C-alpha cells in the first residue's frame, strides 16, 4: 500500500483577517522561547608540496619542473594566506572581552536556572553539557595530532596543519562572556563591568521592548518556569533531531573530498604510457622520456590548480559567513537587537553563545505573544 | 635559507617556512629470480625455411637469461624499430611471456607490418594490435630465396570475407564465392584460388625482392616473472630506508614483515593510488611491506635580524625520538646537520621544537607557534 | 531435455591478480548479467540393454566466453570441443580431462564422434567402463601439444548431499583462455542456490582460434538419470547441466576487509543499481 | 555534459578522454550545487510568512489608494498594474518550457534547468506579505497577526520618528491625497 | 577521422580534447564566482526584506 506519489506542492495554510473600522485586538498573555542557530566561523588548514607530489622523489622530473618558473611559489603564497585568514577568523569572533569573568560561587539568580549552559567542573575537559553534546554529534575527520588508513595515504605532500586555538581555550572565552552577560548586564561590552542583580536587569530588557517592568516584577514565578522549561526542551529538540549540525558536517566533508579527489587524480595516465615515474625512467631512455615526463607534469599542474583555485573561493564563503557571526555575536550577546528577525524570531530578550566543531551556536530568548481578544477603539 | 627564500638581506619578526626534510636510503638491494639456464635464440634468426605469411611460425620462450646484446650480427638489420619498450633498455627488465614469430614477405609491404595499417596483407593474412609493444626485425632475404626460373615457395591470401582479429591464423583451401554463381569446386571463371605466388628473382629491384622479418612480443605486466635479464641478486635488509628492485619494481621506503593473505595467484598489492603497498619475496616467497621514509617541513622562528642572529626550528608532524635527535651525516636533505640535538629539546603536539627552553610563565604572545604555544625573545 | 531458469546471483570472478582490502573498486568486463535465463540441457542415453540410439551432445555457438555449472558424480562430464565444422576444412580444439592429466591440444581432426555404446549400459547393476577415450582418431596438419594437471580436484563428503557445483567461465580474448573455476560442495538439492562466491584464474595459454561452437563429451558408455519429455520454450525438465553466455558489462565489486570479495552491483539492470 | 559537448557522439574520443580520470565528475558537482544554491536563494527572500493571508472584501482604507499594488482579480495571471509592467519591460530570453534560433541550436550537452518555483506563486507570496502588512501592521512578523485600523497604524509609524499624532489626525485628508499621487 | 589512420589522429584528438577541456573549465570558473556574487545581492536583498 506504498507508492510514489507527485503532487503540487502548497504553500501553507489559508487564513483571513477580519479588518473594520474601529476593531483592535490585544493579547493578554505572553509566552517566553528560545530557538537556536548554527554558524560557521573556519575551516581546516592545509599545506600542499609541489615537489613530493608532482615528482616523487626523482631528480629529473624535478629539473624538467624547474624550467617552467614560479608556478609553485605561486602556489604556497595563497595557501599560507588561507591559513592565515582561517587563523583569524576564530579571533573576531570569540575574542572580545579583554579580561576574562569568574561565575560566582553560589548560583542563584531569582529563580532563573543556568546549570545546562555553565560550564561543568567534574568533566576533565570543563565543557557544558549542551558544548559537550554539539561536540560529540560532529564527527571530525583530520586535526594533525603526529598522525604518522585514508589519512594515512597522504605522504604525496599534503598536510593539516593545528589551530592556534585549541578548544579548550575557545570554552574559557565562552564562560567569560557569558559570566559577563548573567552578572553584569550589556554594561560590560563598553567599559566596566557593574554589577547588577539578574530580576533587574531582566526587567529592564522588558522595558526595552516597550512592556512596563510590573509584568515581570508580578509574573517573574511563571516567566521563570517558562525559561527553565525551554531551556530543558532545547537540549532534547537537538539530541532528538535527526541531523541539526548540517552545515558544519558539510563544510568538514567538503575539504576531505576535495583531498581524496586530489590524491586519487595521481592515478591517471594523461595521454602517457604509463602512471608511475619508476616504471617509465627504467623502461625507456631519456629522449622520448623528457616528453612522457612534460605529459605528466602538465596534467599534474593542471590537476594541482583547480585544488587552490576552488579553497580560495570557500575561503572566501567562510570568510563572509565569519564576518556575520562576529557581528551577530556583537550585536544580539553584547546588548539588545532592535532589528527585526536579526537576534531570532519575535521581539529580542538576550542571546548564549557555545562552541562547537569549527563553529559557533546561539541561542536566542525571544518574546511571543499570546490568545487575544477583540476591543472597540476610537 | 630565510634570507635566500624571500629576497632580502633582512628578515622581520616572525615564523617563516623554507623548505623540506626527509630521510635518505643507506643502502640498495636487487632480488631476481634465480634461473640459470639460457633459453635459445640463434635458430629463431638462423633458420633457411622461414614459413609463409599466410601461416607463420611462432616460437614461445620460458624461464631463461636472455642475453638481448649478441643478436646485432645476426643479420643486417635494416629495420629495427621497436615500440615503447626501449631497445636499449632491454637487458634490464623482466617479462611474463615473450613470443617470437617469424616468416618472409614481399619488401614493399614490410612497413604495413604496424599497428592500425590496412591493405592486402594486413586484411586477410596477419594483423597486430592497436597497443602492441615489443619490436620488429626486418632485413633483406633476396641473396637465399632467389630462383632464375621463379620462387614457387611463398603464397598469400588475396580472397576472404572478412578481415581477422589480431594475431589469428586463418589457414584454409577453400574456394571464393565471387559473383552470382555458387561454384563448386570448379576454380574456374569468376571463381579464382585464394592463393598466389611470390615469384622472387633477382632481376627485379628493391621492394620486390623478398624481405626476411621476425617479431617478438613482450608481456610487460603485473604478473610472476619467467623471463628476466642477467643480473646478480644479493641479500635481504628490514626496518632501514632503502632502495628496491623487486622483480623490476624500482622504488625506495622500509621493508617489513607484514600479516597480509595473498593468495597463489596475487603477486604485488595495492591501495588508492595506483602505487604498490605490499609485495612477495620473488625468491623466498615471503609477504613484506613497503612504507615511505618520514618526511615533513621547516619552519625557522626568528626575531628581527637587527635584534639577534639566533633561530629555533621546528619540524612538524615529526615525533623526535626518530632522526631528529639522531642525527647523521647522508640522512637529512638539509645539508645544515650542525645542531646539537641533544639540548634545546621541546615535545609539541605540532611537531617538536628545538632552539627553545620551556618557561612556566604566561604573557601575549608575538610569534605563534600552535596548539596553544608561542614563541617570544626574552632576557635572563 | 530443455529448459529455462533464472541465474539469480552468481558468475563473479576476480577481474585482476593484484590484493585489495575495503575498496569499492569498479571494472568493466566480460560478465554474466543478472537475472538472465540459464538454458539447461540434458544427453538421453540408456535404454534397458538395447542400443536405443540418442543422437545427443547437439551444437552449441561459443560467443562471448562461456559459463559452465553442473553436478557430476565422479567425471560424469569429461570434456569439451572447440571449433568450426569438426572436419578437415578448419582447425579444431581438444580439450578433455583424466584420473590426474589433460591433454588439450590444438590440432585438425576428421572426426572422433565414437561414443562406443554399451549394450549393457544400465549403471545400476555395472558401471564397467575403462579406456573409453576413443578420441584423436585421426590427425592431418597437426604439431601443438599440452599436458599438465587436470582443471578439477573433486572431493567427497562421503555422501550424495553435498554435490558439487563445478563453476567454470571459457574466455578467448586474444588467447589465454582462462579457466576461472571454484568448488561448492554447499549445495543441498536445490539448483542455483542463493548466495555469493567468487572465481579464480588457474591457466593461461594462448594458441589463436576463431571458436564459433561448443560442445561437451559425456560418459555416454555409462550414465543414468535421463528421463525424457518433449519440453522446449521456456518449461521444466531435469538436467543438471547449465549453459550461459556472457556479455560485456561494467561491475562494482565491494572487496571484504579480508581480501575477498562480498558484493556486486550491475551497473546496467535497473536505475536504482 | 561533456561526452556530448567534448566529443561528439564518437566512440573513440569517449575512449580516449577517458584517459584524463575523473574529470567531469567535479564539473558536474559544481553546477549541481549552484543549481541547487540558485533555488535556495529565492526561498528565503520570499517565504518569510507561514499563512497566505486574504484582501479584505471590500476596499476602505481611510482614503488611502491600493489598487495599484495589490492584485488585479479581472486579470487571469492575478498580477497587479505595477507588476505587469515590470514583467513586460523586461525581456527574458529562455525559462526551460520544453523548447526541445541561436537557443535551439545549443543542442550540445547545454541545457537550461526550469525553477522549482514558478511565477505564479511568487505573486501569491507577495500578495499575501501586502495584505499581512496593510491588515494587521507589523505585528504578524513576530507572532499571531492582530488588526488595526489603518489610521491607527499610521499614527504609529509617525510617532516611530518623533511626530506626534495629532499631526496625523489632523492632515489625513492631504496625507492620503499626497500618497495617492505618488503612487500614480 | 575520416582522412587519417589512427596512429597521429590520436594525438590529433588530444590536441582537440585538451583544447575543449580548457575551454569548458573557464565557464564554471566565472560562474562561481558570479554565483557567489548573486548570492551577496539575494542575501542583502533577504534582509531588506
Ligand atoms: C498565560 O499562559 C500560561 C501558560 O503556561 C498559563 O499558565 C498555566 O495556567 C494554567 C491555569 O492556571 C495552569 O493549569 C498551567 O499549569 C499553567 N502553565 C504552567 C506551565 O504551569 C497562565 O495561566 C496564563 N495566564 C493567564 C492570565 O491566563
Ligand atoms: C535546575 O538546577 C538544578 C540544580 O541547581 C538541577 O537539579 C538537579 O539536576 C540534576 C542534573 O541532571 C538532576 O539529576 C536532579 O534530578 C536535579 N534535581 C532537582 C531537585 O531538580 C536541575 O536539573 C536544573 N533544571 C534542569 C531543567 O535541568
Ligand atoms: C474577535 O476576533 C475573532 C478573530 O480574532 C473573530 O472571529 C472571526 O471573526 C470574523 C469576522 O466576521 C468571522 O468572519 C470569523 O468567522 C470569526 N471566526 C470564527 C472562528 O468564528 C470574532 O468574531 C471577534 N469577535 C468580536 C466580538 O469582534
Ligand atoms: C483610486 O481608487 C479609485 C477607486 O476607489 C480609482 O477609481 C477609478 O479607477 C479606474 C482604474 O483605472 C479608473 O479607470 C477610473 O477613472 C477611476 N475613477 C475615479 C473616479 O477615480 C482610482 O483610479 C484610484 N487612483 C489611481 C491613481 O489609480
Ligand atoms: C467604514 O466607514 C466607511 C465610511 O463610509 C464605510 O463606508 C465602511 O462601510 C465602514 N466599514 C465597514 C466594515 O462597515
Ligand atoms: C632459488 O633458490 C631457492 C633457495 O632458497 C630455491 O629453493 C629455488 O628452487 C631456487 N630457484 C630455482 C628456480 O631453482
Ligand atoms: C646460420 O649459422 C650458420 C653457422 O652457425 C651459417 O652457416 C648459416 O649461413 C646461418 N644462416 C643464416 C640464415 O644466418
Ligand atoms: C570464424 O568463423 C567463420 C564462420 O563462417 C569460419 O568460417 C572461420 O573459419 C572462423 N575462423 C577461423 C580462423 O577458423
Ligand atoms: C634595526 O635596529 C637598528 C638600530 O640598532 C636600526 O638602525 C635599523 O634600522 C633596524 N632595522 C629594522 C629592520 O628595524
Ligand atoms: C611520541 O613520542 C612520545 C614520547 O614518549 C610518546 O609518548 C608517543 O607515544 C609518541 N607517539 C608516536 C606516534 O610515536
Ligand atoms: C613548571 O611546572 C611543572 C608542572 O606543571 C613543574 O614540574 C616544573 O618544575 C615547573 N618549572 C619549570 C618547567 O621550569
Ligand atoms: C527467458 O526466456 C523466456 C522466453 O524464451 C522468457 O519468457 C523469460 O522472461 C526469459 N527470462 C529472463 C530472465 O529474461
Ligand atoms: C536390443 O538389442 C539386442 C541385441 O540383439 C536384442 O537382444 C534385444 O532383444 C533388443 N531389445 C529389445 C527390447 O528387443
Ligand atoms: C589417463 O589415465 C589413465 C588411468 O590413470 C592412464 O592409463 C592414461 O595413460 C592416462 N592418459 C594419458 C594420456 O596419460
Ligand atoms: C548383473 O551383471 C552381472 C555381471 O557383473 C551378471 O552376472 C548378472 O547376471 C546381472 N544381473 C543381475 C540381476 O545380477
Ligand atoms: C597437411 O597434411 C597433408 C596430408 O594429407 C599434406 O598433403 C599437406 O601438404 C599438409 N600441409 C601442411 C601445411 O603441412
Ligand atoms: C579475516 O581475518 C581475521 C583476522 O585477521 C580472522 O579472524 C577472520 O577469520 C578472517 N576471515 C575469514 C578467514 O573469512
Amino acid at each position: 500500500s506504498q507508492s510514489i506519489i507527485a503532487y503540487t506542492m502548497s504553500l501553507g495554510a489559508e487564513n483571513s483577517v477580519a479588518y473594520s473600522n474601529n476593531s483592535i485586538a490585544i493579547p493578554t498573555n505572553f509566552t517566553i522561547s528560545v530557538t537556536t542557530e548554527i554558524l560557521p566561523v573556519s575551516m581546516t588548514k592545509t599545506s600542499v608540496d609541489c615537489t613530493m607530489y608532482i615528482c616523487g622523489d626523482s631528480t629529473e622530473c624535478s629539473n624538467l619542473l624547474l624550467q617552467y618558473g614560479s608556478f609553485c611559489t605561486q602556489l604556497k603564497r595563497a595557501l599560507t594566506g588561507i591559513a592565515v585568514e582561517q587563523d583569524k577568523n576564530t579571533q573576531e569572533v570569540f575574542a572580545q572581552v579583554k579580561q576574562i569573568y569568574k561565575t560566582p560561587p553560589i548560583k542563584y539568580f531569582g529563580g532563573f536556572n543556568f546549570s545546562q549552559i555553565l560550564p561543568d567542573p567534574s568533566k576533565p575537559s570543563k565543557r557544558s553539557p549542551i558544548e559537550d553534546l554539539l561536540f560529540n554529534k560532529v564527527t571530525l575527520a583530520d586535526a594533525g595530532f603526529i598522525k604518522q588508513l585514508i589519512c594515512a595515504q597522504k605522504f604525496n605532500g599534503l598536510t593539516v596543519l593545528p589551530p592556534l586555538l585549541t578548544d579548550e581555550m575557545i570554552a574559557q572565552y565562552t564562560s567569560a562572556l557569558l559570566a559577563g552577560t548573567i552578572t553584569s548586564g550589556w554594561t560590560f561590552g563598553a567599559g566596566p563591568a557593574l554589577q547588577i542583580p539578574f530580576p533587574m536587569q531582566m526587567a529592564y530588557r522588558f522595558n526595552g521592548i516597550g512592556v512596563t517592568q510590573n509584568v515581570l516584577y508580578e509574573n517573574q514565578k511563571l516567566i521563570a518556569n517558562q525559561f527553565n522549561s525551554a531551556i530543558g526542551k532545547i537540549q532534547d529538540s537537538l539530541s532528538s533531531t535527526p541531523s541539526a549540525l548540517g552545515k558544519l558536517q558539510d563544510v568538514v566533508n567538503h575539504n576531505a573530498q576535495a583531498l581524496n579527489t586530489l590524491v586519487k587524480q595521481l592515478s591517471s595516465k594523461f595521454g602517457a604510457i604509463s602512471s608511475v615515474l619508476n616504471d617509465i625512467l627504467s623502461r625507456l631512455d631519456p629522449p622520448e622520456a623528457e616528453v612522457q615526463i612534460d605529459r605528466l607534469i602538465t596534467g599534474r599542474l593542471q590537476s594541482l590548480q583547480t585544488y587552490v583555485t576552488q579553497q580560495l573561493i570557500r575561503a572566501a564563503e567562510i570568510r563572509a559567513s565569519a564576518n556575520l557571526a562576529a557581528t551577530k555575536m556583537s550585536e544580539c550577546v553584547l546588548g539588545q537587537s532592535k532589528r527585526v528577525d536579526f537576534c531570532g524570531k519575535g521581539y529580542h530578550l538576550m542571546s548564549f553563545p557555545q562552541s562547537a566543531p569549527h563553529g559557533v551556536v546561539f541561542l536566542h530568548v525571544t518574546y511571543v505573544p499570546a490568545q487575544e481578544k477583540n476591543f472597540t477603539t476610537a | 635559507e630565510t634570507k635566500c627564500t624571500l629576497k632580502s638581506f633582512t628578515v622581520e619578526k616572525g615564523i617563516y617556512q623554507t623548505s623540506n626534510f626527509r630521510v635518505q636510503p643507506t643502502e640498495s638491494i636487487v632480488r631476481f629470480p634465480n634461473i640459470t639456464n639460457l633459453c635459445p635464440f640463434h635458430e629463431v634468426f638462423n633458420a633457411t625455411r622461414f614459413a609463409s605469411v599466410y601461416a607463420w611460425n611462432r616460437k614461445r620462450i620460458s624461464n631463461c637469461v636472455a642475453d638481448y646484446s649478441v643478436l646485432y650480427n645476426f643479420a643486417p638489420f635494416f629495420a629495427f624499430k621497436c615500440y615503447g619498450v626501449s631497445p636499449t633498455k632491454l637487458n634490464d627488465l623482466c617479462f611474463t611471456n615473450v613470443y617470437a614469430d617469424s616468416f618472409v614477405i614481399r619488401g614493399n609491404e614490410v612497413s604495413q607490418i604496424a599497428p592500425g595499417q590496412t591493405g592486402n596483407i594486413a586484411d586477410y593474412n596477419y594483423k597486430l594490435p592497436d597497443d602492441f609493444t615489443g619490436c620488429v626485425i626486418a632485413w633483406n632475404s633476396n641473396k637465399l630465396d632467389s630462383k632464375v626460373s621463379g620462387n614457387y615457395n611463398y603464397l598469400y591470401r588475396l580472397f576472404r570475407k572478412s578481415k581477422l582479429k589480431p594475431f589469428e591464423r586463418d589457414i584454409s583451401t577453400e574456394i571464393y564465392q565471387a559473383g552470382n554463381k555458387p561454384c563448386n569446386g570448379v576454380a574456374g571463371f569468376n571463381c579464382y584460388f585464394p592463393l598466389q605466388s611470390y615469384g622472387f628473382r633477382p632481376t627485379y629491384g628493391v621492394g620486390h625482392q623478398p624481405y626476411r622479418v621476425v617479431v617478438l612480443s613482450f608481456e610487460l605486466l603485473h604478473a610472476p616473472a619467467t623471463v628476466c635479464g642477467p643480473k646478480k641478486s644479493t641479500n635481504l635488509v628490514k626496518n632501514k630506508c632503502v632502495n628496491f628492485n623487486f622483480n623490476g619494481l624500482t622504488g625506495t621506503g622500509v621493508l617489513t614483515e607484514s600479516n597480509k593473505k595473498f593468495l597463489p595467484f596475487q603477486q604485488f598489492g595495492r591501495d588508492i593510488a595506483d602505487t604498490t603497498d605490499a609485495v612477495r619475496d620473488p625468491q623466498t616467497l615471503e609477504i613484506l611491506d613497503i612504507t615511505p621514509c618520514s618526511f615533513g617541513g621547516v619552519s625557522v622562528i626568528t626575531p628581527g635580524t637587527n635584534t639577534s642572529n639566533q633561530v629555533a626550528v621546528l619540524y612538524q608532524g615529526v615525533n623526535c625520538t626518530e632522526v631528529p635527535v639522531a642525527i647523521h651525516a647522508d640522512q637529512l636533505t638539509p645539508t645544515w646537520r650542525v645542531y646539537s640535538t641533544g639540548s634545546n629539546v621541546f615535545q609539541t603536539r605540532a611537531g617538536c621544537l628545538i632552539g627553545a627552553e620551556y618557561v612556566n610563565n604566561s604573557y601575549e604572545c608575538d610569534i605563534p607557534i600552535g596548539a596553544g604555544i608561542c614563541a617570544s625573545y626574552q632576557t635572563q | 531435455t530443455q529448459s529455462y531458469t533464472n541465474s539469480f546471483t552468481r558468475g563473479v570472478y576476480y577481474p585482476d591478480k593484484v590484493f585489495r582490502s575495503s575498496v569499492l573498486h569498479s571494472t568493466q568486463d566480460l560478465f554474466l548479467p543478472f537475472f538472465s535465463n540459464v538454458t539447461w540441457f540434458h544427453a538421453i542415453h540408456v535404454s534397458g540393454t538395447n542400443g536405443t540410439k540418442r543422437f545427443d551432445n547437439p551444437v552449441l555457438p561459443f560467443n562471448d566466453g562461456v559459463y559452465f555449472a553442473s553436478t557430476e558424480k565422479s567425471n560424469i562430464i569429461r570434456g569439451w570441443i572447440f571449433g568450426t565444422t569438426l572436419d578437415s576444412k578448419t582447425q579444431s580444439l581438444l580439450i578433455v580431462n583424466n584420473a590426474t592429466n589433460v591433454v588439450i591440444k590444438v590440432c585438425e581432426f576428421q572426426f572422433c564422434n565414437d561414443p562406443f555404446l554399451d549394450v549393457y549400459y544400465h549403471e545400476n547393476n555395472k558401471s564397467r567402463m575403462e579406456s573409453e577415450l576413443r578420441v584423436y582418431s585421426s590427425a592431418n596438419n597437426c604439431t601443438f601439444e599440452y599436458v599438465s594437471q587436470p582443471f578439477l580436484m573433486d572431493l567427497e563428503g562421503k555422501q550424495g548431499n553435498f554435490k558439487n557445483l563445478r563453476e567454470f567461465v571459457f574466455k578467448n580474448i586474444d588467447g589465454y583462455f582462462k579457466i576461472y573455476s571454484k568448488h561448492t560442495p554447499v549445495n543441498l538439492g536445490r539448483d542455483l542456490p542463493q548466495g555469493f562466491s567468487a572465481l579464480e584464474p588457474l591457466v593461461d595459454l594462448p594458441i589463436g582460434i576463431n571458436i564459433t561452437r561448443f560442445q561437451t563429451l559425456l560418459a555416454l558408455h555409462r550414465s543414468y538419470l535421463t528421463p525424457g519429455d518433449s519440453s522446449s520454450s521456456w518449461t521444466a525438465g531435469a538436467a543438471a547441466y547449465y549453459v550461459g553466455y556472457l556479455q560485456p558489462r561494467t561491475f562494482l565489486l565491494k572487496y571484504n576487509e579480508n581480501g575477498t570479495i562480498t558484493d556486486a552491483v550491475d551497473c546496467a539492470l535497473d536505475p536504482l543499481s
